[PDB]
Formats: C-alpha cells, structure tokens, sequence
C-alpha cells in the first residue's frame, strides 16, 4: 500500500488553497497541496473585474470602511450570510491586499490629476489629491456605492494567483499536480486525510494528515452554459458529501453572470456595461429601458439578468443553433475607447467570436458564474466531520448567503486561506490522530476495487451522454427562473440519470491516463451535486437573492429565515437528505429588512426582525450619545472572533 | 593548472564561492570577434570592388594599404599583417561560435525537424549562420593564407591571374554567398540580441533591422557579382605565354 | 456543410509497452467559430475518448492548452479552424517537455522548477505590517512590472526555442523574462550581482542564441525581444 | 522531414519503438574516415619524400598518379579528382569528429584541469587529437584547394617554389607536426578502440601497439623533416628571374 | 514532522536484510531499506571462505 503523511493536507490549488498552505507551511508543518492541474493554471487565474476592500485610498473610495463593507455584503446576501463571519471577512480584507502588494502583486495605482470618468449618475471628471498618489487604486465594481474593487489592470486573477504560489514554492510546500482526491478517509466522525488518484500513473494513494482542508472551487460544470473553467465540477463538495457526515449549505444558492459570451461562456467583464454597454434584442432595440426606466443598463446585474430572460421569454430573443440569445452593442463607446479602456474584450471577441467588437454586435445570455453554496463549516472553517476544513468557493462559509458581491470572492479566497489557514495551522498543531492501517487499507483497497469494476464494467450506458443530459437538465429547469413543476421533473429525471451512471460503460481499460475512465467516477459523483441543488431549489418555497420561485416571488423571513443543509448519510439513498439551520434574528447587527436591490416589499416581514431592529436602534442611540465610537459600538450589537494575528485594526489614509 | 582552477572544476564555483565570470566574457568576445569581422567584410567588399572603377583605381588603393605614404613604392608586408591579424580573429571567433553548433545526432535531428516544422525565419537564418560558418573553416582558411603569404599578387592583373589561371573563381563565388548571408545575419542578430537600437518600439527597430539586413545582403551580393565579373572577365584575357601576370601590379614600382 | 477537416493527432502512449507513436486523423465538419478546444472535445464525446489533451479556462487565460499546431506552438482554445485555408490541421505534444500521453505534456512541474531556480519571489529583508498604509509605487512602475507579470506559463516561448530543444538545462526565454520581472520591482532588493549567480552562465542568459521564435509565438506578447537583451546587456558587465 | 523523423525527434525512439541506429552508424563512419585518411597519409609521405630520390624519381611518380601509362604525358586533372575525394573525406571527418571537442567552458575547464591532474598518456594524447584538429581546419584546407585546383604545379621544380617562392613552407613545417601527430595517435586509438588485435592477451597487445606508434612517429617526422629541407634547398636555389618555375615540371610533356 | 510509511521497513542492507527485503517486496508489500552506506558495501561483501551448504 502505498500512503504519504503530512502534518496538513491541502485539496485544491487556487487562490484559497494556497494561501491556506501558506499559512500552514510557515509554522513549520509539513504541508502537501493536491491539485487536478497545475495550481496557477485554477480557476482563480480568470478574475478580470477585481478584489473588494475597504482601502479608502481614491476620492471615490474615500470615507470606506469595514462598516460600509459589511453592510453591502449582508444586504447583498439578501440576509442569508452569517453576519459575525461578513465581519471577519471585511476587517481582514484590507490587510489580504496589503500582504499581497507587499508579496510584489502589481496593483494599479493612484496618480494625482483629473481624470475622465464614467458616474452614470454624472460622468464627470474625478480629482486625486497628491497625498493619494502612489496608493492602492480602485474602480467602481459589484455595484457598491463606495468604489472599492481593487485590481492589476486587466488580470488581477491571475497576478494574485501566481503571487500566492511563488509564496508556497519560497516556503517549500509540496505541489502535487495530476492529482485526484476521490474520497475522503474517516472514521468515528474524524477526517484523517483523502484516497487519492494519481491522474498520470493510475495509483490509488492514501494521503494522511492532521487535517484536511478543502478548497476545491465551484460547481458551475453541473450546468451545459458556464463562465467555470472545464476542471469546476464540484467533485471536492462530493466527496465531503459522500463521507455521510460533513454537509452541503445552501447548494441551491446559485449566482449567474448576465453578460457571458454565447455560447462559450467566455465573460465579457461587467465593465462592458458600466462604461456604456447597450443590451440590444432581436431587432435591435434597446430594452433595459424599457424594464428599467431608471436605472436601464445600470440596474444590479441580478436585475439585468431577469429582465434578459423576460425579453427573451416575450419572444423577442435572438435564434440560434445552440439557442436564444440576446445583443451586446459595445460599438456605441466608440472604437477609440474600446481599445483603449477595453482592450481585453476587444481581443475576446476577436479571438473566440470572431467580430470585432468596435463594429459588430457580440451574442451573450446570462450563465451560471459562481456557487455560493458549499461544504458546511463554522466560523473557523471546520466542517461538521471533525479535522475537515474548507474554505473558498468550495465552502459555505457563508459570508455570501444568497447572493455574492461582485469582488467578494477572491476577496473571499485569500481572506479565508488567512483566516481558516490559521485555525487550520492550529488544529494541526494541537490535535493527535489515531491512524489505524486497517482504516486506511479499507479505503484504499474500496477505491481500487471501485476503479476496477468501472473498468471491468459491460454496462451500455454512455458517460458523456448521461453527463450532457445532466447538464441541460440544470440549465432549463435550475436556473434564473425556477417553479415547482419544472424542479420536479428535473429531481425525477438527474435521480434517474444517477441511476443509470451505475450502468456506464467504457471503451479504454487501462487504468493510467484514462479520461473516459476520470469520468465514470466523476459524472455520478457531479449528479449527486446536481441533485442537492435541485431538490433544495424545489424544497424552498420563497424567492431569495440569486434564488427566484415564480410560484413564490416573496422572500419569507417567517419560515425560510435559514439556511439549507445537505447530506448523504446512507450510500443507498438515490436522494440527498435536507435539513435546515436557521439564523437566529438576535445575533445579527443588521436585522432583515430591504436588500436595495429589485422590487420593494417584496418580503415576508418576521415579527422578530422589527423587535430586533428597534433593539438596535436603541442600542445604537444610546452609545452614539455617549460619544463612542464606532468600534465600541459594533462590539456592543455583534461581537465576533478572529485569529491574534488579525486582530489588528486597518490604518487608513486620513486617520 | 593552478589551485584556483581545480577549486573551481570541483566545487563548480570559484573561491569566493561565486559563479564564474568567464561565460560572461566569452559571450562578450564571440559577438565582438564577430562584429570586427561583419564590419571588416563590408569594407573589404568596397575596396575589391574598386576593379570596377579601372586597373589605375584599384591599383592606387591597393598601394595606400601598403604604405605608399611612408614607404617607396608601398611594402607589401603590410599586407601581410593586415591578413595575419584577420586571420586571428577568424579563427578565434570560429573557436567561440563553434559552441553554439548542434553537436550530436539527437540535437541535430531534433532541431532540423523543428526548423522545418516552424518554418520561422529568425530560427533558419540562424541554420544558414551555422551553415555558412562550418562551410567557411575551409573555405575562409584557403584565401587569407594566400592573402599574408602573397600580398604583392594583389592587383587588377595579379588578382585576376589567381582568378581564373589559378582556379580561385570557384572557391569565391560560393565564398561570396557564404560570407554575404553569414555576415549580414549575423550583424542583424547582433543587433536584436544586445538589443543597441531598441529604443521605445522595439518590436518597429526589429521590423526596420530586417529589412536593412534584406538589402544589405542584396545590394553587396550584386556587387559582389560585379566585381566577381571584372576579375574573371580580365582573367580570361590574359593570353600571353611570355607575360608573368602573377607578378605583373608588382613589377611596377616594387 | 462547413466543409470537411482533417485532423491529424499524434498518438504515443509512453506507459504502455505495445504502444507505438503514429498519426491518427479524424473528419470533422467545421461550424462558425469553432475551435480547437471544440474540436478536440468532439473526438473525445464522439470518436475516440482514449486521446488525452489538458484544457481548462479555454480561454486563453490559463497556459494548459498549448500544442504544436501545423509546426508553430500556439493556445488551442485560442485556435479557430477557419484560419487553416486547407482544411488539414496536425497537432503534436509540445517538444521540449516531458510527455504524458499524446497530446498531454508536464508544462506545471518544469515550470514549478524554473520559479524556483530563478526564485521567482520577492526578495525582501524586512515584513511590511499589513495593517497600515502600504509602500507607494510610481503607477508607471506598477504598469511595467505588470506587463512582466502577464506570462501565463504556456511554454509556447519554451517549446518554439530551438535552444530549449537541443539544450534541455537552458532556463528558456520564460525563466529569463521572470528574471527581469523581479529585477524591475522595486519590492524585490536583490541586485544585478545576486541575478548573476542565478542566471549568469551557460545555462541562463549567455545560453541564448537570439533565435526570437519565443517573441514571435507568446500568445501574450511579452517583450521577450527587448528584455532578453536587456538582462543580456546587465548580466555581461557585472564585475 | 518525413513522418518518421517527426515521430522520431518526438517520441525519441523509431516508428517501431526502438532506438535509432544512427549512433552506431555515425561511429562507424567517423572511424571509417579516420582509417581512411590515416592510411593516406602514410603513402602521402612516402610519395612525397620521393624527391629524396632525385628529381627524375619524383617527377616519374609523379606522371604516375596522372594516368602516364594510358594519357600521353599524363592529365593532372586526374590529381584533381584525387584531391577532391580526399578533401571530401576530410571535411566528412572534421564534420563527424567535431561532435568530440570539449562545447563550452564548463567541459573545457573541468577537461583541461582533469588533463593536468591525471597526467595520463592516452588521456593528454586525445587532448592532442582535438587541438591538432582544430587547427588542420585551417591548415589543412588550404593545401588540399591548391593540389585540387593546381595539379600541374606538382614536380621537383614547381613544389619547390611554391615551398619558399609563395611560402608555403610555413604552413607544411606545422601541418607536418599536426597531422603525423594526430595520424599515429588516431590509428593507435582506433587498434584500442575497436579492439581489432586484442588476442588473448590484450594489454601486451596493447603495449606493442603504442611502442609501435611512437616509432611510426619517430620515422615519419625524420623521414617529414628531411623530405621538407629537400624542397626547401632546392626553392631557394631558383634564383633566375627569367625562369618560370611553377610550371617548369609541367613543360615537359604537357 | 516527515514521516514516511511502508509496509515492510527493513533495518540493515547487508545478506540478510537484502534477502528478507526481496521477500517482502515480491508479495506487495511496499518496503524500504535504510543502511549507513550504499548496500553493496556491507560486511558481507568481505566474505572470502565460502558458504556452507550440503550438495
Ligand atoms: C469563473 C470566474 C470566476 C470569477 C471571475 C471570473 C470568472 C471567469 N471574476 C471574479 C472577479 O472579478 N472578482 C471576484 O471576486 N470573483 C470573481 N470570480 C469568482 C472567483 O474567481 C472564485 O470564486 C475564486 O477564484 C475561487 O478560488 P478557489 O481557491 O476557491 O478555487 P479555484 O481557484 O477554482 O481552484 C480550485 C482548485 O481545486 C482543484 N481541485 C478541484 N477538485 C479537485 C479534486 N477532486 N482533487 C484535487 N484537486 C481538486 C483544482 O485543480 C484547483 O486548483
Ligand atoms: C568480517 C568478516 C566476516 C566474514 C568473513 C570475512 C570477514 C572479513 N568471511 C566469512 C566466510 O567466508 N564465510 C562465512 O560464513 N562468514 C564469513 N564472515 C562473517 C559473515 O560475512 C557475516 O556474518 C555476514 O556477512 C553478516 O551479514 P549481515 O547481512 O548480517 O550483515 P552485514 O553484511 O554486516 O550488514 C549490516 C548492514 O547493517 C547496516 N547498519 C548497521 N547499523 C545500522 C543502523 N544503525 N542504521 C541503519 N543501517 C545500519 C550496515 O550499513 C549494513 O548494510
Ligand atoms: C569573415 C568571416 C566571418 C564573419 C563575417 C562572421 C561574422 C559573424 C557575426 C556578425 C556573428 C554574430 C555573433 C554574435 O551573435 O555574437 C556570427 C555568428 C556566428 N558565426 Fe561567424 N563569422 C565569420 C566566420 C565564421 C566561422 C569560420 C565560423 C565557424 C565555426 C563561424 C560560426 C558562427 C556561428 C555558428 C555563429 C552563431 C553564434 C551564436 O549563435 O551565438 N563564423 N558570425
Ligand atoms: C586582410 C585580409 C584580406 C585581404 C587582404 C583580402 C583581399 C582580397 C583581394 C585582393 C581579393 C581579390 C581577388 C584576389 O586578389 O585573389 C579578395 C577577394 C575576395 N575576398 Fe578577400 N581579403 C581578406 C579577407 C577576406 C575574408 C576574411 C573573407 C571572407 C571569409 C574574404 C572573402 C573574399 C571574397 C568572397 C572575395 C571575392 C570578391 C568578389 O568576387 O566579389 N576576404 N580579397
Ligand atoms: C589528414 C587529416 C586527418 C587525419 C589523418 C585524421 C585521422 C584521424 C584518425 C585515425 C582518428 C581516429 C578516429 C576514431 O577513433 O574513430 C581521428 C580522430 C579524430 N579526429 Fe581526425 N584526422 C584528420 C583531420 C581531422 C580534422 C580536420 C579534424 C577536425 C575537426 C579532426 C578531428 C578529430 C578528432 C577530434 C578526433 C577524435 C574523435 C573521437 O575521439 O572520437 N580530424 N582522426
Ligand atoms: C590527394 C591530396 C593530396 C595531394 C595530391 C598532396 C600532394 C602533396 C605534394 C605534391 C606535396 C609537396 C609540396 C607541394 O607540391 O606543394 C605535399 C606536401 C605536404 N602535404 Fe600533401 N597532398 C594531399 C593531401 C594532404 C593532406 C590531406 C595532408 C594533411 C592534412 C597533407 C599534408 C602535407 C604536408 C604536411 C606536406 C609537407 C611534406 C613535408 O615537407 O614533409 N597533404 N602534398
Ligand atoms: C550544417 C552544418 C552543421 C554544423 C556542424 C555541427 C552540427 C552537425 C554535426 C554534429 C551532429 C551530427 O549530425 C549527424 O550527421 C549525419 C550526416 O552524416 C546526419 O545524417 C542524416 O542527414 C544527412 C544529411 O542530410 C543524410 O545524408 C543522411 O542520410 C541522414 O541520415 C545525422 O542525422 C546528424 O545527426
Ligand atoms: C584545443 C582545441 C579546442 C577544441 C575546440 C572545442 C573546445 C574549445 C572551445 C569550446 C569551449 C570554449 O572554451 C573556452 O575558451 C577560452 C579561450 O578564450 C578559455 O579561456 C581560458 O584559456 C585561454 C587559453 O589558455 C586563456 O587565454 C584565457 O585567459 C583563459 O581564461 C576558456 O576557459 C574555455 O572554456
Ligand atoms: S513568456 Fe509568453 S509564451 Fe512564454 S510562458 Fe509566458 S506567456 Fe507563454
Ligand atoms: S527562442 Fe530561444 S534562443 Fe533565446 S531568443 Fe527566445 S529564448
Ligand atoms: S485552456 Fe486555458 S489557455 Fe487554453
Ligand atoms: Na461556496
């Protein structure tokens, strides 16, 4: 049998991995990352719009702060966040962006001067002051009144990325690549590590640890149109899924991207729109306007998207051999702009659509972008399987609730690889594990078995024909715009398609380098996802953030003030098992009320809420007239933890 | 050898444990070995040429470069040296360049066939460099020994006479081409790999350097062809048994 | 219609001992603006699912996808097939990596190894306290270290350098960009000197042979040209 | 480039899975060459030190080589095409051998300082090979374009003025040492090398065939030298201004 | 901490601790030999007598 120990075992190479090996590595434990690829080339690497922070430093990020952060994540989230984690997050993304620079990132900075800048409000010239040149810069992104998006000019992904992963090279840590966590090794409610694939040579490996933390990104390859790199396909949720233990929250939490391109899914960043991006139907008339008299264009990306779908379910979508779509006329800012401020898009639609975007039109339809839900963890980000961590796209951490910030999630990444990397560290450190060869050899010896019979198999059924059912199945029943009737039909349908994964048959039987082989155990391992996503979508009966009930369009904080919890405790069961956690009104410093965005009174009040509110009011009042300062006071409404070394407050420019 | 030498052969580092500076000033040595040699054939191209221009031309610059100026009828001798020094560093920079061969089967093959496959210009002028320069080791070597050892054949008639009498045509009609095509490449990708000229367009001087090399070699090749002509053309007219044209320009004004 | 493609694959198991490497070709009919990526995933669904080829963003934002394409190293989700006036389209592993099989190569691990022979990091004596202000930095040099910063690990530039090829300890036209890209950052405090020691042999920036073909093919546009000299030209002057 | 040389510089082994062939086939080329010009030479200095034997002794072996018993006075043309193949073999020799030189400084240094240390015959004698080499690049091709290009210069005569005349004596006193050196230090090699006369008792093989090379070098260097002074007396003795020595011999018999 | 695993973990490279790592390893068993020096120099390769057997 062939194991490898280390002190902490990392799954998954992105932005949140990374860092969380990182702080691992640094304290002298021997840390080993696993990766299906080689870890700059994950998903992180794509962020083009940029990273949110309460800096401060431009005029129009002038007067941020950690208050202001967190009041537009939680409305965001349309209440479904837990608060204590939003506010771990916002006093720590400013000192993630620090280290960063300080780990040489290439941020884009202030020069004093004016500058041409589009408001959509009053677009005219913005001024920086000399005392904020040489700074941090920031752009209007996520649609926060406050401009805190701070970026590397067109690639901040990718530059923050490879910063993190030269930081794991410099301290050491182990990077194995073609390398496949196919389930996790536990026993008596602890996790003591993953059975591993090695992609390459067909090894089926047993990786031991202290603990194991999770980051294996998003889900979004469950559906046929996705921004997701091909590698996102939810396989890390799974396997926490199928220890029957850890849980999945809020799955059915799903956000989508208005404007990807059609139909590759390529994203035309949200810039396109926001410097003067016109969305054109099939005879090319302009009809945000029309939904959105003022607003228009500008209204919250969740609101663009619907009003997409009505256009195009009014019939006036754009036909095409892969199917309807809609315009995005960017010609109108003029060919000198586009090159000059949009290079990027410019060589996307040339590259991939073939148009030059100054000229012809590019197709685009909302697709799904970025998956809130995720495995199940407290504050710290420990799962309810003790010694199993997660952080990142792949948690459920859930500082996003319902609906994630535009600029949150690499924020998310790297301050949670901070934050969860040092509770990880510690657990690491502390805890003695009680490694059992017996164990061990059952896991692995259960999954050469499993790889054995899948090649072994005389099933007729096709792995990617199941697997591109599944993902329609998603796109037209699990998406924008959801009903009860259509939910059903699609459980009935991915429950059965689950079924006949188990029927699979493949044409190569080596067990080295197979594709067809990756997979056989893949795409039954995605369906069990699919079917957590939808049978939550069809068991919550209210509309909230990303996720909207035609036949229940109010948002219910009597009875869905909660968060969905999935499991999977007996490998029989052909249906994921649900159950609910529900936020408690008493300790939230924003009681639910008004999420700024959509219709208003859209919303089932709780008697709770209002008793809450009026407790906050007080509070408030009495301490503000006590001359105390906004520090105090927060204590005062909602105390939350954070690791020593992050309790420090953020120096800003003007204190 | 010396202690220093075997300190560094055995711990791969000097003794102040630090790498070599040697890579540094050999790399520095090849390029400017092969810059004198560019910049001295295009000059040399100018002077043969002077044929064209009539014998009595030709014949004067071929008197200066012996001294005219300070001696009688010029010494040849310095001719001589001229070679000599030359010589020097031609063979001092094949020594240097010579690195830069493919030098086995499994280089030689897996190159070739990249060559061929990325069909890039820039990767087979650098093949027509290494091309050129192995041809040159036996070509090059046979012309300036004659040149140091019989400065004062050198002339509109003696030079002719080696020309064609002495069956040297073949050896500078494909010496030319040889020479033109390294020379020319070889000073363009001086230019790009020290990068003198780059500037604020880098990517506009590379483009204009091209086609400066492309008409460099053009307009040196015709001449070269010219000139090439005059020789043979005088050669092939010397028919006189009783006439001693080897040392004819010599027997003049000693 | 959408005409007719022949797609010619190299095939070569290094695993398996009855292995044997040979072409393979396919018939595809074209569509508008397809790809590579689509090409290569519609063998795979519906040909031949034992070919193995590594994709990820299919967006050209990645590195994972490139391969010899009709002898020039490019992004295959960056490929359309309309620009092959011909119709016939061969692809090969990129030469000058370790094969996996067929059209996969390790790219990650040798570039994981010339980030650390260059280390490629910052170099810095003390910790700036990431609870205040950070350092100023003129835009213009965060600009410049950005273009620097671009490089997305491809290996295109690594593949189309004959050097590379023939050499294989050459630290390629990517490892001598990174060089640079941390020399013109003004975090990093090592000076030309400490550069030396890295690069500064046969094996580094001398081992150039100026060939270009990495300039000419990165999918980024990096300023190899311009830069390789410029280290070129530090490197050489120290002492 | 085929099919199979793409699989080939691809996969690293032939369309059947096997190691190429080329290395053995190169190795036994780079020796057959070796061998060839090696033996050559032999009769070289025999042929040529004729002129020991007197003029009329050369200048008959000499109409010998020219075919003199099927041409009326013999065509040195056929010289010509027997330079020319030699010239063919040196050049594919050099091209072959040139894959043994020490590449770049790091070889050269490690090799130069192990030389030293070692102080071992066969090893310092290869050092000799590659250096006497590299210089017959030079020395070498400039003798054979001559031989190929004027056969009819050949004789008791006209080598003597070519020999002191055009001072090519210069040239021959140190390919003299080059070759012979490089001669009888390859043979031996190439006994030991291929192992042609081991027996059964393989280091007294061995022992003989190094004494056997020494004296081989021995003879062929006196034998050189006193073949050298021979011409080098007689081109210093045509003093008459009115006589045309370098095609004296040839004006005989045309 | 470094720690490695295997199954069979055999103290020693000379005869007997390279024969019983043979033995081992023919039947799956992942195993490792530690020995001061590279095997090949262990005590055992002094041995000029002979070995005792009855044939
Ligand atoms: C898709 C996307 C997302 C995105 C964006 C643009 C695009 C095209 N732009 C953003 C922006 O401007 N601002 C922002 O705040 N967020 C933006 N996002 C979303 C964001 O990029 C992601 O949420 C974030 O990058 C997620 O990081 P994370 O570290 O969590 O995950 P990852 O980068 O996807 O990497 C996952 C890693 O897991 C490995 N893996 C996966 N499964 C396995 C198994 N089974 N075994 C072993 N390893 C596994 C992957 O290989 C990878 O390394
Ligand atoms: C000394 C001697 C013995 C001997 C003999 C001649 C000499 C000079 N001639 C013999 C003969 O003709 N016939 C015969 O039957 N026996 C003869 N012997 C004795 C015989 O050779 C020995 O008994 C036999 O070789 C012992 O074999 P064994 O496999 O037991 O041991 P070894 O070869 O000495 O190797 C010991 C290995 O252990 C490693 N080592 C030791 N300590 C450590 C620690 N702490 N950690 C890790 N490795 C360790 C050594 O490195 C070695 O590999
Ligand atoms: C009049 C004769 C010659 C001229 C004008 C000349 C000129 C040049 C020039 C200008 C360069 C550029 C050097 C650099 O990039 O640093 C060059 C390169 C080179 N030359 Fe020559 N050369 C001559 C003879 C030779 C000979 C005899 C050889 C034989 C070994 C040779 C082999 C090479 C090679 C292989 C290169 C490429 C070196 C590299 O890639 O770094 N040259 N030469
Ligand atoms: C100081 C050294 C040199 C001197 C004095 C010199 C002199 C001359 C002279 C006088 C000629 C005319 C024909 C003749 O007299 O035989 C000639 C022709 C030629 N030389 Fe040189 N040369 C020198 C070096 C070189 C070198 C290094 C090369 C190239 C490796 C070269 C290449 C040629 C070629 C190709 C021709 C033919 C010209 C034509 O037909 O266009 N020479 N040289
Ligand atoms: C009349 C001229 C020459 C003669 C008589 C001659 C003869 C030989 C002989 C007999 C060998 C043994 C080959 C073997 O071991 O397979 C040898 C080796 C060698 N020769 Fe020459 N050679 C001549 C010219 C040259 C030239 C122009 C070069 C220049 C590159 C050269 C470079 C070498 C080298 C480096 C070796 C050693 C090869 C090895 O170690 O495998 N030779 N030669
Ligand atoms: C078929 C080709 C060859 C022919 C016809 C030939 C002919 C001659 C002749 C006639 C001489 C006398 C002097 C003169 O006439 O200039 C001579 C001398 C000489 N040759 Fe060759 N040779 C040939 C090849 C070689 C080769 C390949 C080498 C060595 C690389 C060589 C080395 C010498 C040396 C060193 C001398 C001086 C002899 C002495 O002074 O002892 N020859 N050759
Ligand atoms: C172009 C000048 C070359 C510069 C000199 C240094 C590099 C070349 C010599 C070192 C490598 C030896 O190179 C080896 O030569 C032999 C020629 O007999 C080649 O042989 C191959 O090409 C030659 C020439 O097209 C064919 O006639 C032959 O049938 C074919 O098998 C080998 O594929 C090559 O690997
Ligand atoms: C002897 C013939 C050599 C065969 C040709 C192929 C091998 C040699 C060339 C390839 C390697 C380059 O070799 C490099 O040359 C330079 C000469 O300028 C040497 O330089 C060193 O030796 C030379 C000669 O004694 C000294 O004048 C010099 O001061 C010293 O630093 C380098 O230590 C060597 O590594
Ligand atoms: S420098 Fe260009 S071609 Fe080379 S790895 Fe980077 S992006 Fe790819
Ligand atoms: S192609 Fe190779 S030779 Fe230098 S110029 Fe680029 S790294
Ligand atoms: S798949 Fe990422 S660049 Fe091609
Ligand atoms: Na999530």
């Amino acid at each position: 049998m062939k194991v490898q120990y280390c002190d902490s075992l990392v799954i998954g190479g992105g932005l949140a991995g990374l860092r969380a090996a990182v702080a691992t590595q640094q304290k002298g434990l021997s840390t080993i990352v696993l990766s299906l690829i080689p870890v700059k080339r994950s998903h992180s690497a794509a962020a083009q719009g940029g990273m949110q922070a309460s800096l401060g430093n431009s005029k129009m990020s002038d007067g941020d702060n950690e208050d202001l952060h967190f009041m537009d994540t939680v409305k965001g989230s349309d209440w479904g966040c837990d608060q204590k984690v939003a506010r771990m997050f916002v006093n720590t993304a400013p000192k993630a962006i620090r280290e960063l620079a300080a780990w040489g990132v290439p941020w884009t900075r202030i020069h004093k001067g004016d500058r041409m800048a589009i408001i959509n409000a009053q677009k005219t010239t913005i001024t920086e002051e000399d005392f904020r040149h040489g700074l941090i810069h920031s752009r209007d992104f996520g649609g926060t009144k406050k401009w805190r998006t701070c970026y590397t000019a067109d690639a901040t992904g990718h530059t923050m990325l490879f910063a993190v992963a030269n930081e794991c090279l410099k301290l050491g840590v182990s990077i194995q690549d073609r390398k496949e966590a196919i389930a996790l090794i536990h026993q008596d409610g602890k996790c003591y590590g993953a059975v591993v694939r090695d992609l390459v040579t067909g090894d089926i490996i047993a990786y031991v640890a202290k603990g194991t933390l999770i980051a294996t990104g998003g889900y979004g390859r469950i559906y046929k149109n996705t921004t997701n790199a091909v590698v996102c396909e939810g396989t890390g949720t799974a396997i926490a899924l199928e220890t029957g233990i850890a849980q999945l929250g809020n799955m059915e939490a799903v956000q989508f991207h208005p404007t990807p391109l059609f139909p590759s899914g390529i994203l035309l960043t949200e810039g396109c729109r926001g410097d003067g991006g016109i969305l054109r139907d099939v005879d090319g008339h302009r009809f945000m306007p029309d939904y959105e008299p003022e607003k228009k264009e500008l209204a919250s990306r969740d609101v663009v998207s619907r009003r997409m779908i009505e256009h195009i379910r009014k019939g006036k979508g754009v036909q095409s051999p892969y199917g309807q779509h809609l315009w995005l006329d960017i010609s109108i800012l003029g060919r000198k702009h586009i090159e000059t401020n949009l290079r990027d898009v410019q060589e996307i639609c040339e590259y991939f659509a073939g148009i030059d975007p100054a000229e012809k039109w590019a197709p685009v339809l909302p697709m799904q972008h970025y998956s809130m839900g995720g495995i199940r963890t407290d504050y710290r980000g420990e799962a309810k399987l003790k010694g199993l961590f997660s952080a990142g796209e792949a948690a459920c951490w859930d500082m996003h609730g319902f609906n994630r910030l535009g600029g949150n999630s690499v924020s998310e990444a790297v301050v949670a690889g901070m934050i969860v990397g040092e509770y990880f560290a510690e657990h690491c450190a502390n805890t003695q594990v009680d490694l059992e060869t017996k164990t061990l050899e059952k896991f692995v010896k259960g999954q050469e078995a499993y790889m054995k019979s899948l090649v072994e198999s005389k099933g007729t059924e096709d792995v990617f024909k199941i697997k591109n059912r599944m993902k329609d199945v998603m796109d037209d029943n699990v998406g924008i715009f959801r009903d009860g009737p259509h939910l059903e039909k699609a459980v009935k349908e991915l429950e059965e398609l689950y079924k006949k994964s188990k029927n699979v048959g493949i044409k190569n039987k080596r067990l080295h380098a197979n594709p067809e082989l990756e997979e056989a155990y893949r795409v039954p391992m995605m369906l069990k996802v699919a079917l957590c996503v939808a049978k939550g979508a069809l068991d919550r009966t209210e509309s909230r953030g990303a996720h909207n009930r035609e036949d229940y369009p109010k948002r219910d904080d009597i009875n869905w003030l909660n968060r969905t919890l999935a499991s999977w405790p007996n490998p029989e069961q052909t249906l994921p098992t649900l159950e609910y956690e529900a936020l408690d009104v008493n300790e939230m410093e924003i009681a639910p009320g008004y999420r700024g965005y959509g219709a208003k009174g859209n919303y089932i009040e709780n008697p709770l809420s209002v008793k809450r509110q009026e407790e906050i009011d007080k509070i408030q009042s009495e301490l503000e007239a006590a001359g105390k300062d906004r520090h105090a006071i927060q204590e005062a409404l909602m105390p939350y933890e954070l690791p020593a070394k992050y309790k420090a407050r953020n120096e800003r420019l003007g204190d | 050898m010396t202690n220093e030498s075997i300190l560094e052969s055995y711990s791969g580092v000097t003794p102040e444990r630090k790498k070599s500076r040697m890579p540094a000033k050999l790399d520095w040595w090849q390029s400017a070995t092969g810059l004198f040699l560019g910049l001295f054939m295009i000059g040399h191209m100018f002077f043969v040429s002077t044929i064209l221009l009539g014998d009595n031309v030709m014949l004067w610059v071929t008197k200066k470069f012996e001294l005219d100026f300070i001696f009688e009828g010029g010494k040849p001798i310095v001719v001589s040296f001229l070679a000599a020094f030359v010589f020097a560093v031609f063979i001092a920079h094949a020594f240097l360049a010579m690195r830069k061969f493919p030098i086995n089967y499994r280089q030689y093959l897996t190159f070739k066939t990249h060559k061929d496959l990325m069909r890039h210009g820039d990767t087979t002028l650098w093949w027509i460099q290494a091309m050129t320069g192995f041809a040159m080791f036996f070509l090059g070597s046979v012309h300036l020994y004659i040149m140091m050892t019989q400065p004062q054949t050198i002339g509109p008639v003696s030079s002719s006479f080696r020309m064609v009498s002495e069956w040297m045509w073949p050896l500078y009609l494909v010496l030319l081409f040889a020479v033109q095509l390294h020379g020319s490449v070889g000073l363009y990708r001086l230019a790009v790999k020290w990068g003198w000229f780059d500037g604020e367009t880098p990517d506009k001087t590379r483009a204009n350097l091209k086609k400066l090399k492309t008409l460099m070699s053009a307009f040196l090749i015709v001449l070269g062809l010219l000139t090439f002509g005059a020789y043979v053309k005088k050669g092939l007219e010397q028919t006189d048994p009783n006439i001693d044209y080897k040392y004819f320009d010599y027997k003049r004004t000693h | 219609m959408g005409r007719m493609l022949t797609i010619r694959v190299f095939k070569y198991d290094p695993q398996s001992a009855v292995s044997k490497p040979h072409f393979q070709e396919y018939k595809i009919e074209e569509a508008p603006s397809m790809t590579i990526f689509i090409v290569l995933n519609m063998i795979r669904e519906t040909y031949d699912p034992d070919l193995n080829f590594d994709f990820v963003c299919r967006a050209g934002i990645c590195g994972s996808c490139g391969m010899m394409i009709n002898g020039r190293p490019s992004l295959a989700c960056r490929t359309l097939t309309k620009d092959f006036e011909d119709g016939v389209i061969t692809l090969l592993p990129l030469p000058a990596f370790k094969l996996i099989k067929d059209l996969s190569v390790d790219t990650g691990n040798w570039f994981n190894g010339m980030s650390q022979r260059v280390e490629s990091w910052i170099h810095a004596q003390k910790e700036h306290d990431i609870s205040k202000l950070e350092e100023r930095i003129e835009p213009e040099v965060a600009q410049e270290v950005f273009e620097l910063d671009r490089c997305i690990e491809c290996g295109c530039c690594i593949a189309a350098c004959g050097t590379k090829i023939m050499r294989e300890d050459f630290v390629g036209a990517a490892g001598l960009n990174r060089v640079v890209r941390f020399m013109i950052d003004p975090h990093d405090e090592r000076t030309d000197e400490d550069y030396y020691e890295l690069i500064g042999d046969d094996d580094g920036v001398f081992g150039c042979m100026t060939l270009l073909a990495c300039h000419d093919v990165c999918p980024k546009n990096l300023p190899l040209q311009s830069k390789i000299a410029y280290l070129r030209r530090k490197m050489v002057s120290v002492n």
